[PDB]
């Protein structure tokens, strides 16, 4: 459908997670939840854990 | 399509009428002065109070002038 | 009359305890009497399976004039 | 909606809702445990150091009743203190008529009967505290924990507070390790261990540990505060274990 | 709404408020059975043991009132002890005021009346307890009285209370048809406990070890409950027979 | 503790009649039946007995009682409000006719004492 | 979300949103850091002490 | 996602109750002929959310091997109206042809609206699509080779015509796993993964109760993240104790305490 094709990436410029003042710990947990079970999907498969759905 | 309430219509010469002119009118007529400071120009402004003071009387005024 | 039961099993006890029932809730309890029997494997619908299917799927039901002191 | 509003009105299904709500208040409080021993009983509570401005060992939450019954509580902290008054009034009343300190099972019953009143009527509020109180008399040691409902039970051990779960599992394992009842002298040490573990939960603000004991063998049935050298040996013992 | 919050009539004519006490009861799920012997009464109930951290003695839903009257409670335990308190007070009192100890029936009456005075006042909640008195009067022999938070009460050959009490009643109705008479013909009180535990295992289908039973026995001018060892003596006699 | 139903719980309907009085009869209509026939030289009163089980022996409960030795009484409606009502009656018959005239009350007078209880159970909050 | 207390009790649970992460108000450090992140773009002087403002 | 007999460990008694209704008259209809009760049909599953109502549906569709049709109820409402009636009529015919057949209605909270029909016109699309499921299930029509298994969260949405026994023989409540029916759930999910040699669970889980099966499999996911920080290949008994205290905490963020019928 045409609403979903617009929702698709358009490359929004990053603001960078280092320019977001304070809140050090919140960046790590977010990185733990979304970014690292995509890239390192071998170490979840050796261990035998599932990836957090969201 | 351009209201007819003009900008001197509003009462007093309050400093509050110039704050309407410093959030909306001024950064769009000259974005040269808010580019030298570096600030993100303030974009919002709330008009609130008891009735009878013209919340819609100064929002028509600013639609004629800007 | 369709299904099989022992003459030990008697339906008349169940008639007088509860006084609100619909016809569909009498088609289920007999379903539930012949499934408890199916766990014993006793072909005849005993008085233990018939009394145990009644005590299940009756709920709080305290509306019946029984759970009272207005008498 | 209207059973939620009310006090001391039975729900359709039959429960009082404000008894259930009163439980919430117990889980907001800090950790406290009792441990029943072969000799007597040990009490202990986690006292949070919520600022650098508090003074050490001056804002004690352990409070005796008479001179043989330790009391510490969890729930709303004013509301605790007023039940430690009520207790005193009944304690003292018994000593006038029958000239002897009150027996520990009896101390339990009357204390409970007060809590019970505030669920009878709608006009005062159900008390928002879960208490530990106990001590030794002639029958021996007794431990009790009183719930906002108005119920107590006897126990080999009991605990309360936000870190009750972490203490409950070690407390089984102190019924297995020592099935005949450890000495109360050993149990100063064992008490500290169980606070230092249930502090990960409330690891937000650092703590200060407080123990006390009442036993027939050590203190001659006189409830006291563990202090000085004996308090130092238990602190360094649980600290180096859990690190 | 506001009709059912206090204790006034509904538009129908039922006092639904009282009937919410009835369902307040079954939260512990202790079954109990009592029966009339020739000269002794038995009452038995299930001992629920929720943990291993709790001391098992305190767990008890049998209360002694006096040197005659035992009272079994089925309901929440916060109300139970307020129930036994006000019983103790009155039972004591009656000896002083009237010259002899209070008979079974008389106590059942006063506890009904008290429960009724909480039904009219719009600021006392009714107690949720069902109480079962057991005693042995001089005149009326073994008696049992079953009382209820409405204020209603009657005499009984043998009664039960608990979530599964319909199963248990129907056993008793078979048996007091076959006896054709009021009570179990049995002089020894020990041998009435045997016959109770058999018709409880029938009904719940579930066996009982010496840490699931509470057994109270009433005799003439003495009321006692039974120790862990003596529970296991009446259970060894069933099993070796 | 503090009663806060000091105010009355009965009030007139914006259509006239007291709402709770009317309800209270509908509860009497549910009850057990009973009857009374006045004859020339006696009265007969009689009721049935409604139990829960044949385990419940209903002999022990009495629904017909004596107030005085000459005035009996029978009821329909709420079982517990009969238990206390008869007690209240016996007791205030004695404290208003046993002391002050010796003899048990005439039958009109005792009826009227009972009637004062009822009215009043509606006036107080 | 801004308010979490009105989220569905089968949307709020595991198997579905595995992690439930909280974004606390900037403490001292966070506060100080923020004021530094916007003031950076704009013109600064040696006078500005971001600890005085935090 | 299949799995064989096992589903919710610790509730193998409840697994037999669903087979009494489905697998026993399917294989051998000779046991229900002799007893004389009309064959059953209809099962409702309801409990605290996060409990694996859904895992059991996979267990009874794999093993029996009869034709399975997984029809989400919100996945047959379409823009066109009268088209959500004609489809679902054709499916009951379909289950008679391909017998024996089982129709799993999943998330029946969508078409669980009651009488209403004073609000929006969408509320009358429900009621018209629901009347057709009512006379098709019970009317003159009575299809003998169809079985229905219905999964619903809150079992009080339902219109009072779907609460109604004789539509629906067994009304199964799945309980928050028991005392050691949370511990039977934990012993199959710590087999899969690498453990140091961990058996210290036993107290620790029982004291972290209040746990749905979906919060038991979140604690092994959180005990393999505490491990990834240390750079471990196995779960310490310290990572497990960090996770159970963490799962409960976040799981307490919300909670109606959904009280069953
Ligand atoms: N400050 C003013 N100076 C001159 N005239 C004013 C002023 N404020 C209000 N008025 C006069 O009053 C008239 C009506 O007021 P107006 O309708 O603007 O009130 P409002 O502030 O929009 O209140 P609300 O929106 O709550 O009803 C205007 O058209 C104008 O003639
Ligand atoms: N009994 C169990 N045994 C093993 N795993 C389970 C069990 N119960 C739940 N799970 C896990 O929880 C996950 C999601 O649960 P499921 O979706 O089956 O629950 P539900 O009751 O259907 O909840 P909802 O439909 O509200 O989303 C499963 O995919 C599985 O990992
Ligand atoms: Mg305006
Ligand atoms: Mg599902």
């Amino acid at each position: 459908d045409s609403r979903v094709k617009a929702m698709e990436v358009d490359e929004k410029p990053t603001e960078t997670y280092s320019d977001v003042g304070g809140l050090d710990k919140q960046i790590e947990e977010l990185v733990e939840a979304i970014v690292l079970p995509m890239k390192r999907a071998d170490k979840f498969k050796d261990m035998g854990i599932r990836a957090p759905k969201g | 399509e351009k209201p007819d309430v003009t900008y001197s219509d509003v009462g007093g010469c309050k400093d509050q009428i110039e704050k309407l002119r410093e959030v909306v009118e001024l950064p769009l007529l000259s974005p040269e002065r808010f580019a030298t400071l570096g600030i993100d120009p303030p974009k919002g402004i709330l008009l609130y109070g008891p009735p009878g003071t013209g919340k819609t009387l100064c929002a028509r005024a600013v639609a004629n002038r800007t | 009359s369709k299904m099989s039961l022992a003459p030990e099993a008697d339906l008349d006890s169940l008639i007088i305890r509860n006084d609100s029932l619909s016809g569909a809730v009498i088609a289920a309890i007999m379903q539930e009497a012949g499934l408890r029997a199916v766990r014993k494997n006793r072909y005849v619908i005993l008085q233990s399976d018939l009394e145990e299917a009644y005590a299940t799927q009756v709920k709080t039901d305290n509306t019946v004039d029984k759970f009272d002191f207005y008498k | 909606t209207g059973y939620d509003l009310s006090n001391s009105v039975f729900s359709p299904d039959g429960r009082n809702f404000q008894v259930e709500y009163a439980v919430k208040a117990v889980e907001n409080g800090t950790t406290s445990i009792g441990i029943k021993c072969n000799d007597g009983v040990v009490f202990a509570v986690e006292k949070l150091i919520t600022s650098k401005l508090l003074v050490p060992q001056k804002n004690v939450k352990i409070q005796v009743v008479d001179r043989h019954i330790g009391c510490v509580y969890s729930g709303l902290i004013p509301d605790g203190r007023h039940l430690v008054n009520r207790g005193r009034e009944e304690a003292a009343s018994f000593k006038k008529l029958y000239k002897t300190p009150i027996p520990i099972p009896a101390f339990a019953d009357r204390l409970g009967q007060y809590v019970q009143a505030h669920t009878l009527y709608n006009s005062v509020r159900p008390f928002g505290v879960s208490t530990i109180f106990g001590g030794v008399d002639k029958n021996g040691a007794h431990l009790y924990m009183l719930e906002p409902s108005g119920s107590y039970w006897g126990y080999k051990g009991a605990a309360t507070g936000k870190g009750r779960q972490s203490a409950k599992a070690e407390l089984e394992k102190l019924v297995d390790h020592h099935p005949e009842g450890l000495s109360a002298r050993e149990a100063v040490k064992q008490a500290a261990k169980i606070i230092y573990l249930a502090h990960e939960d409330n690891k937000e603000k650092d703590f200060e540990l407080e123990i006390s004991w009442c036993s027939l063998s050590e203190t001659n049935g006189l409830h006291k505060f563990v202090k000085g050298d004996l308090l130092q040996e238990a602190i360094d013992f649980a600290q180096k274990e859990i690190n | 709404g506001y009709d059912r919050h206090i204790t006034i009539f509904s538009p129908e004519g039922r006092l639904y408020q009282v009937e919410y006490a009835f369902k307040a009861t079954n939260q512990t799920n202790i079954n109990s059975l009592a029966v009339r012997g020739k000269d002794c009464t038995v009452v038995i109930s299930q001992k629920k043991v929720p943990d291993k951290l709790l001391d098992p003695t305190t767990v008890s839903y049998i209360f002694c009132i006096s040197r005659t009257i035992g009272m079994v409670v089925n309901g929440p335990i916060p109300d139970a002890r307020n129930a036994a308190l006000r019983a103790k007070a009155e039972a004591a009192e009656f000896r002083y005021k009237y010259g002899y100890d209070m008979p079974c029936d008389v106590l059942a009456k006063r506890m009904a009346n008290l429960s009724q005075i909480y039904t009219q006042r719009a600021y006392m909640r009714p107690l949720g307890v069902i109480l079962t008195f057991v005693s042995v009067d001089e005149e009326l022999g073994p008696s049992i009285y079953k009382t209820d938070p409405a204020g209603y009460y009657v005499g009984y050959k043998a009664t039960a209370t608990g979530p599964k009490q319909q199963e248990i009643t129907t056993n008793l109705e078979n048996h007091f048809k076959k006896s054709k008479i009021d009570h179990i013909n049995e002089e020894s009180w020990e041998k009435v406990v045997e016959f109770a535990i058999t018709h409880m295992i029938d009904a719940l289908g579930t066996e009982f070890s010496k840490n699931d039973l509470e057994v109270g026995v009433a005799t003439k001018d003495k009321f006692f409950t039974l120790s862990a060892e003596n529970i296991e003596e009446r259970l060894v006699a069933i099993a070796e027979q | 503790m503090t009663d806060r139903y000091s105010f009355s719980l009965t009030t007139f309907s914006p259509s006239g009649k007291l709402g709770q009085i009317d309800y209270a009869l509908t509860a009497v209509k549910q009850g057990v039946t009973s009857l009374g026939i006045k004859a020339t030289n006696g009265v007969v009163i009689a009721t049935e007995k409604k139990s829960s089980s044949p385990l419940a022996m209903s002999e022990t409960l009495s629904k017909v009682s004596l107030l005085t030795p000459d005035i009996g009484a029978v009821y329909s409606g709420m079982g517990p409000d009969y238990r206390v009502l008869v007690d209240k009656s016996r007791k205030v018959a004695h404290t208003s006719y046993k002391r002050i005239y010796g003899e048990y009350p005439p039958t009109k007078l005792l009826v009227s004492e009972v009637a004062k209880i009822m009215q009043e159970a509606t006036q107080s909050g | 979300t801004n308010r979490v207390d009105v989220l569905d009790p089968a949307l709020l649970r595991s198997g579905r949103l595995d992690r439930k992460i909280e974004f606390p108000l900037p403490s001292e450090d966070s506060r100080a850091q923020i004021l530094q992140i916007h003031s950076r773009k704009m013109t600064t002087d040696d006078d500005i002490n971001w600890q005085e403002l935090a | 996602g299949e799995i064989t007999f096992d589903g919710i460990g610790g509730l193998t008694e409840q697994i037999r109750e669903l087979r009494e209704v489905i697998e026993l008259p399917l294989k051998n209809p000779e046991i229900f002929q002799r007893v004389g009760i009309k064959p059953p049909k209809g099962v409702l599953l309801y409990g605290p959310p996060g409990t694996g109502k859904t895992l059991l549906a996979k267990a009874v569709a794999a093993t029996i091997g009869a034709n399975f049709i997984f029809s989400p109820a919100s996945g047959i409402v379409d823009k066109y109206i009268g088209e959500s009636a004609r489809i679902i009529r054709e499916m009951f015919a379909y289950a008679k042809e391909h017998e024996p057949c089982i129709i799993f209605m999943d998330e029946v909270d969508a078409i669980g609206g009651r009488r209403f029909s004073e609000g929006t016109s969408a509320d009358r699309e429900i009621q018209r699509t629901l009347m057709e499921l009512l006379t098709q299930m019970d009317g003159f029509d009575n299809l003998g080779q169809t079985k229905i298994i219905m999964a619903t969260n809150r079992p009080d949405t339902l219109d009072p015509a779907l609460l109604r026994p004789g539509r629906l023989d067994r009304k199964v409540e799945i309980p928050l796993p028991n005392e050691a029916g949370r511990l039977e759930i934990f012993k199959i999910h710590t087999a899969k993964v690498k453990k140091t040699g961990e058996f210290d669970f036993e107290a620790a889980v029982k004291m972290s109760d209040g746990f749905n099966g979906a919060d038991i499999r979140n604690c092994a996911t959180e005990a393999g993240f505490f491990a990834i920080r240390d750079d471990r290949d196995h779960i310490n008994p310290d990572d497990l104790m960090k996770a159970v205290r963490k799962v409960a905490e976040v799981k307490k963020l919300e909670g109606t305490i959904e009280y069953q019928k």
